[PDB]
């Protein structure tokens, strides 16, 4: 969005005053509204980008003053509307409502060349493109004044009575030939046919019969633009009254610092005919509106806390905003008719926040409640295992010494141990033991999950085969010396495959692969495999898969998970030995994972 | 090569061949919610989070009253052409006496000859486009329609119920096929109502909201947007890659969109929008968007 | 949790003054704090629960007073503890620290009954299992008075000197035989070896030299409770001197009212020996302990609103307390002795809710946020099919007429059309139109899922099949004049498989039966069929499959959804015809399902 | 019977069978949350929703210091015995200087010889069985540790923050194996944390909380806890069935468990529990606990 400005890099002028490079520039205009666009020669030219709605920013001459009062000085800028005898306009009964209304502007005794005459017609095309939307609601004209013998005329006449030299040419066009003759002009072709196709056709003329103007954006080839033009008449032709008033009182207004009677333009009157409206208007108007705010709008809106009317008349002038004081709690400012944009208190509200500084402005601090993680990559696992049709199950907390170790062909480590790492899995470390239990099979805390769901698979191995569990909790065990209580708690998951022909070392193995890759954690394999054929894969921590013996697995088939580059070890994966399948009475092959999730936890991606 | 319902009691006579683990498994086939509406889910959980309601925007036409001429977007708005926007042909207008005669007079009022301190836009506002149809453009125009209803009821009822509200859901530009950008896209939108608002309240839930995104520093650039005066530009560091990125557009809405409505000056309304697919497409390090949404979207 | 009381039924007495029924005692108890937990005869005994903490509430009489000043009236109870000379006890070296501290107490000219009897020893048994622990922090004992020879003493006796006929038995029981002879007591065998095993037994005993008691139950034979005993006399033996303070305190206090110089029992003096303490304690105590609160704290922590000291001093003695006002801010309650629970002004404020009634503190009227249904609806239904590995898909909505119709082989129906219901699934509804797509294949906002997944399908037959889809998001169609802007949205879910050998008719069947049933919305063959088998499945509402034909589908394989018994067509299912897979582009047999999820949401169950 | 990749351009020669609608499809395989889990999701997205922090509950063993003996709850009362608690052998006892040396001599002298108004319990308090390992009964354990933490971080802040915290987790009970109760089962807690509180807050967040889970109506009952004065059981009104059920346990914490943290007289923490496991077998007609959880929960 927002209307690209070309300006140049010689550009930077006096305007400006430091002549300050492109990067106190940056934050000047991500503090003022303005994003520089880019630079590009032809040498260096800078487009910039401007709101919308400020038309008084759509020529280089309107950022200049702006930009420079917003640090440098508020120069209030001075007017002078003299003259309604020598030089009016008026428009007849035919102008119709098709384009209705004209506003005229007459800057005498202007300073010419041939930049600033580039300068003229990129804000002529700025206006006639944006504001004016291509054209479709105002035309604007530029027209040495001299050639003109006034007064002037707007009117809708017959097309076999116009003739004239447009600027292209210098053979005459008569009106009845004209749309076929630009018909296929690439840079008019648009507006022509659409605009125009009346049964009479607008134009402007002067009281010698001189066709000077018309919708399309041919003008006489007479009244050129062209250095050595002592002062100038505009012309704006527009269905919307108001809109064409802003247009050339932004046109003359910008260009007046520039004449050398400087910041001074004649004035004109169009009187309608009876027949329309039947009024008139003198351009140009330039009226302010002078609203006035009350002191506690603005900060409670504005949100600048403490400060008062003392502090406001210098902020509204870095703007080009003037300013003064009614009351501790009163406000006076006049809109210059710059300022289009301002309908309400709040666009001055808006324009002080912005003298203000939208990075000084002080927060809220709304205190926001911060969430589990832990809780978090939990239920990100429990997903990650429904969508591959595993069911979640949940077991006791308790079991007995006799489970835990003996039906598992195994025994638990010393309570002296000092190898044991509270970052890694430890499945046999020394358990939590029970004084009380009441009820004889709760002896030990579980460490590990694989057994209670051992005891599952054996109560539905009758059921439905493959059986595809998988459980996700909270192992504890003793930690003497490491911990307040002496123990901990690990968040461990367990994923159980069972079928009568396959212990499924291959879909286990594809499980915890597919769970890891949801977290961009990869197997080693993987990332060598992928990488050969040229591809990007999260290298930076993996995991590995390092064959070791277990007492409770089949020899050759269980395997170690270790996270790198910490070498930790953080889950186990392999299939059940056929005598702990006796032990927990299961007759059919089953295969394992279980890890503890909070080794991994920090280098998951989630 | 792998154990079986007769090796039990019997396997131990028996060659265990060695098992390649550095390989990948067996293909796991999986269901897939869209990352689109993971990053959907993510949005809404941060809103619901800060104790918002989801607003209804279960509709695709919009009067361009909603869409435009209530949010006080004049009716000769570039936004309102034909070339950004698509306008609704077969169902081309709605219904005459749509919401009430009272809100339609307050808008026309405003719009034309100004009100409530404004000066308005200064140009005669026409019935007849308001009744145009389009595919709207924002979800703004449901914001406004919820806007509007909590005026209505409140007036009724007296009393100023402060009130916080999101949408997430699916609006169309009328970009072009080569795309330079999207036709469809999705749009979050936020927004509170309550007594005395203004920048400071935005800046914080700001900040709130966007943290709760990974982004813990904040900058705000001025810009511009016809329903929302003051309106800043967000821009947020983005920590885990290098820089600064625009995230989001804001502002206070103006009093000729709010008290066209019923509210009174106490009142105002803080409002907040962004991208869905944007994020999604950084999360997930998309490159282009034809990737992810439309057709050609596999994986 | 909670002691259970069994009082009699015959029990309501005077004492309750109105002789209320069971349905207001039920609301009377509820704004009081105790549950009246059954009634059963022997006739229609009522077993209430009353709070673990208040002691004072776990005889009948203790209750019958507290709940007769709830309502009826606060009675200012009187106390006189007479006398020290006549009547004292004394505690030995011996008594060391197993058991240290003993209290004595003697009511005078005592009313005496048979199931006022019954009523002391519930009293007894209540007191021990639950503020005493089952005997092991006290132990209380009830004897006849005139038949213990004052003074007495509480001793560590050589249990070769103890010999007493107990309660039991006729024959004396010397003490070295003492717990081999009650080992297999029923009632005592529990408490016998595990509190006493001391080198010397514990007993309180008469100047004669009488053993009067244990630990154990059992006491002498001698001083039996039997009716015409005339006045009587209490111990209780202790490790905690407080807790049997407050014992003795309930106990004398509760039939103080029924012995006939009513409200009346005479004191005791306990003296250790210079070793032990050496000190001494003249029972009963009987202190109150008159806390103050201030007016601010009441009502801020009982949420009482507006309300003040004159209304304090009625509330407090619907709950037997006394109560009287300083000041505006300032109250004085004394506690009675009774009320032990009582340790912080908060307990009196808790009493002072109480008396107000639970259901008349106006609430704070907390403000929440209500959730959007559809949303919730429509992401159940994406999890659900996640969880069958099926992907999620999101398509445009718009389209060209082309691909909506003619490649479908069909028609829209009419803008007059009437039958149109706006609660059913309208796959081929009049369409809404765009005037100026910039893009020609964007004539009109989607109608129906199914053609964007078949042209998804033709656009991924290269991968891996089978393919499973599902996407589920906003169709629009044309409504003129029902709605504001003659336009609707409707929210849809259609899901598309697809493989080189079948067209899953048998998948897409079960799927749209698992996605349903996981509403809890069966087939009507479902309910057939497990009725069958004598289940009970959710009957009152259900779906139907009628077979139809349609110009897009294989036919005699194309099926109604219908939800019964509303008879609104809510889906289509079946197999798609071969034209059009080749219009698609689809060399692949495919079968889709397509659903309104917003006709079927009302009555599914989440 | 079914098309083919061979069937398009030759299938209109065939015959096409029957297909009996009037039946099941193909049985479809498909993952399950746990229903306990999908209960204890929609609790939290509640609480969540009110805007409440979880608390962490990461251990199953207890010292009867967090378990008790903060609480305010004497060392002679029957929760702690054996009977009823599981205490533990191996690890029976923690570190000696477990928190702060401060915090265990306020909560001495409060249990023995009374403070900050309270007459206390007058036993004499040994740090001995302060120190006994169990496995927690409650949650409110950690509840109290978290209550402890912010107590002495807003002592050195100076600062009194409201917040809210709420915790799901698994607790222990030394119950029978007949089945009388559970011997596991999860607790729900909320609490809040401000100044000057009291049950008109606990019956407005009590409602919010019930109603979100489609309880309008709700009544209270006095009853006792030792933690919690005043305290009220509290029974709700389900809908959808004939009667009124308990659904919760809650009220005010004592000010000898708070002010022996550090607080002031001012701050005030309300707080209610409930089971998970009940909401669920309701909620799902789940006839007997073990045919949701435990070694036999198939289904
Ligand atoms: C017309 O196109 C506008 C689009 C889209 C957008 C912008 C503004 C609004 C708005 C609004 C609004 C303002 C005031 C009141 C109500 C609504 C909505 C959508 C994104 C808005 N933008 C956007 O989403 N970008 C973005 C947002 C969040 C984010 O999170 C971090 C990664 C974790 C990352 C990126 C900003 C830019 O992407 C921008 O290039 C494009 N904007
Ligand atoms: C010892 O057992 C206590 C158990 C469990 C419970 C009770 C109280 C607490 C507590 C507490 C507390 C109080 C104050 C401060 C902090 C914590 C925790 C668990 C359930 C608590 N109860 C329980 O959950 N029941 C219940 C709760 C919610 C519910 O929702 C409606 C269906 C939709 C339905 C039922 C109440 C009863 O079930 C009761 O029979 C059993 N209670
Ligand atoms: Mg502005
Ligand atoms: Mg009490």
């Amino acid at each position: 969005m927002g209307p690209t400005i070309s300006v140049h890099e010689e550009d930077l002028i006096e305007k400006l005053g430091e002549k300050i490079e492109e990067e106190k520039l940056n934050d000047i205009c991500f503090e003022f509204g303005i994003e520089i666009d880019d630079v590009e020669y032809k040498k260096k030219i800078y487009k910039i980008e401007v709101p919308a709605n400020r038309y008084d920013l759509v020529c280089v001459e309107g950022l200049c003053r702006a930009l420079k009062s917003f640090i440098g000085k508020y120069e209030n800028v001075s007017y002078a509307l003299l003259t309604k005898e020598k030089h009016f306009m008026r428009v007849d009964e035919s102008v119709d409502e098709r384009r209705s209304y004209v506003v005229s502007a007459v800057l005498k005794n202007v300073k010419m060349n041939e930049n600033v005459y580039n300068n003229i017609i990129e804000l002529q095309e700025k206006l006639h493109h944006n504001l004016g939307k291509k054209r479709i609601l105002l035309a604007i004209g530029i027209h040495d004044y001299d050639k003109i013998n006034f007064p002037v005329a707007y009117k809708f006449e017959e097309k076999e009575k116009i003739n004239f030299i447009p600027l292209n040419e210098t053979q005459n066009v008569n009106g009845n030939n004209f749309i076929n003759f630009y018909q296929d002009n690439i840079n008019l072709k648009s507006y022509l046919k659409i605009i125009s196709d009346f049964e009479k056709f607008p134009v402007i003329v002067d009281a010698g019969g001189q066709i000077l103007s018309l919708p399309p954006i041919i003008n006489c080839d007479y009244t050129k633009i062209t250095y050595d033009t002592r002062n100038l008449f505009i012309e704006c032709t527009a269905i919307d009254r108001n809109k064409a008033e802003i247009a050339v009182n932004i046109i003359c207004s910008m260009l007046s610092e520039y004449c050398t009677p400087k910041y001074s333009i004649h004035s004109f009157f169009v009187q309608y005919d009876k027949n329309h409206k039947g009024n008139g208007y003198l351009y140009p108007v330039f009226k302010n509106k002078t609203l006035t705010c009350h002191m506690d709008y603005v900060r409670k809106l504005s949100g600048i806390l403490n400060l008062s009317v003392k502090d406001v008349e210098p902020l509204l002038k870095k703007m080009m905003i003037t300013s003064k004081v009614i009351d501790s709690s009163t406000f006076t400012v006049d809109v210059p008719f710059y300022r289009s944009d301002i309908m309400h208190f709040c666009d001055i509200v808006e324009d002080i926040a912005i003298a203000y500084g939208y990075g000084n402005i002080v927060s809220e601090k709304i205190e926001i409640a911060k969430k589990n993680s832990l809780s978090a990559c939990t239920e990100l696992f429990r997903n990650v295992l429904a969508e591959c049709t595993y069911t979640e199950v949940m077991t006791n907390a308790l079991l007995s010494k006799r489970e835990n170790y003996d039906c598992m062909l195994r025994k638990h480590r010393s309570y002296d141990d000092r190898k044991i790492n509270l970052d890694e899995y430890n499945p046999l470390a020394p358990p939590v033991q029970i004084m009380n239990s009441k009820t004889s099979e709760y002896e030990i805390v579980r460490t590990s999950l694989i057994v209670n769901m051992l005891k599952f698979v054996s109560a539905n191995k009758h059921r439905e085969l493959p059986l595809r569990f998988f459980e996700i909790g909270d192992v504890s065990y003793t930690t003497y010396d490491r911990t307040d209580t002496n123990a901990v708690n690990k968040r461990y998951l367990s994923v159980i495959f069972a079928d009568k022909f396959t212990a499924g070392l291959e879909e286990a193995h594809g499980m915890l692969e597919t769970v890891l890759k949801e977290f961009q954690l990869f197997s080693d394999y993987k990332i060598e495999e992928k990488s050969k054929e040229n591809v990007a894969i999260r290298s930076d921590v993996f995991y590995k898969l390092v064959p070791k013996e277990d007492p409770s697995f089949l020899n050759e088939r269980v395997v170690d998970i270790v996270l790198c580059p910490h070498n930790l070890k953080f889950g186990i994966m392999g299939i059940i030995h056929p005598k702990v399948l006796e032990n927990f009475s299961i007759d059919i092959p089953v295969s394992v994972i279980e890890i503890n999730i909070e080794t991994i936890m920090d280098v998951l991606m989630m | 090569l792998t154990y079986l319902l007769i090796k039990n009691e019997e396997y131990k006579k028996y060659q265990v061949k060695k098992y390649n683990f550095f390989s990948s498994g067996k293909k796991m086939n999986k269901g897939n919610i869209h990352l689109l509406i993971r990053q959907m889910r993510t949005f809404k959980d941060v809103f619901v989070s800060l104790g918002f309601e989801e607003m209804n925007t279960h509709n695709y036409v919009e009067s361009s009253f909603w869409c435009f001429d209530a949010l006080y977007i004049p009716q000769q708005h570039p936004s309102r052409d034909l070339q950004d926007t698509f306008f609704i042909k077969v169902p081309e207008m709605c219904q005459e006496e749509f919401t009430d005669q009272s809100y339609i007079e307050n808008v026309k009022r405003v719009h034309s000859v100004g009100d409530y301190g404004s000066f308005g836009w200064n140009y005669q506002w026409e019935l007849k486009s308001t009744k145009k149809n389009v595919l709207r453009t924002h979800t703004t125009a449901n914001s406004c329609r919820a806007l509007f209803q909590l005026a209505k009821e409140y007036q009724k009822t007296g009393s100023i119920i402060p009130k916080k509200f999101f949408s997430i859901d699916r609006v169309f530009r009328n970009e072009n096929l080569d795309s330079t950008h999207l036709a469809e896209f999705h749009q979050v939108e936020g927004l509170i109502i309550d007594r005395n608002l203004g920048l400071s309240h935005l800046i914080g839930t700001l900040s709130a909201f966007y943290k709760y995104i990974g982004i813990s520093k904040l900058r705000f650039k001025p810009t511009f947007n016809p329903y929302t005066e003051p309106s800043m530009e967000v821009y947020g560091y983005h920590e885990e890659n290098k820089k600064w990125l625009e995230v989001g557009n804001s502002g206070i809405f103006r009093p000729e969109m709010l008290r066209a409505m019923g509210f009174p000056p106490e009142v105002s309304v803080i409002a907040w929008g962004l991208s869905l697919e944007r994020p999604t497409m950084i999360k997930y390090s998309i490159r282009n968007i034809r990737d992810l949404f439309g057709y050609r979207s596999v994986i």
